[PDB]
């Protein structure tokens, strides 16, 4: 099957650490959906400088 | 509201006009549905950031999207095609 | 180095829904940090999507060109009125 692209935020607490290393080993966003509230999405830090120097223009 | 396009933007549209009328017509109903509701509706449209800052974008296609701004008055068409 | 407000892997995890509300609410980033050098940045699904839109804007060097050409006509107000071809 495909690798995780999404996960609760209840499942999230209890596998934050696991989570963050997806997210950095296949150099793409996971977001963490919310029952309730907004949901968030966890990056590393590469992907997202990569992406805010794109949006800057160099 | 009026409807002010750049040269660039001009271009994009008449290239539709004579290109795809199919495009024309989804750029229209993004227009006319900005123009009634300018931050929401169709097309999902998304507020830019930095260099952007003040401009949004929605989506005519997967690859080509309406960029725009608005002021008190009209609505800034920066763009209606995506280029390579 | 980075620019925004940095939180450790514990308290994040022990506050997940708080930092997560607080992303969503301030539309600011947070970068969680672990003891052990990983790291990533947390944001809310609006700023996300708002960031990749503009980066996709700007990756075609030549849609970054018109546009930021466009943009700049536009805000000087050389823009020309035209209403659409039906």
């Amino acid at each position: 099957g495909p690798h995780m692209r999404t996960i609760s935020y209840s499942e999230a607490r209890q596998n934050l650490s696991a989570t963050m290393m997806k997210a950095v080993e296949d150099h793409a966003p996971i977001l963490i959906t919310r029952q309730n509230g907004e949901a968030c999405v966890l990056m590393s830090l590469e992907e997202y400088n990569s992406l805010e120097e794109t949006a800057y223009l160099l | 509201m009026k409807l002010i396009w750049s040269e660039e933007s001009w271009d994009d549209y008449l290239y539709w006009q004579e290109t795809d009328k199919r495009i024309v017509k989804k750029i229209n109903e993004l227009i006319k549905d900005t123009r009634r509701t300018p931050f929401e509706g169709k097309g999902k449209p998304e507020p830019l950031k930095h260099n952007l800052s003040g401009f949004w974008s929605r989506r005519i296609t997967e690859e080509h999207r309406l960029v725009y701004a608005v002021t008190d008055d009209s609505l800034l068409i920066a763009a209606c095609r995506y280029h390579y």
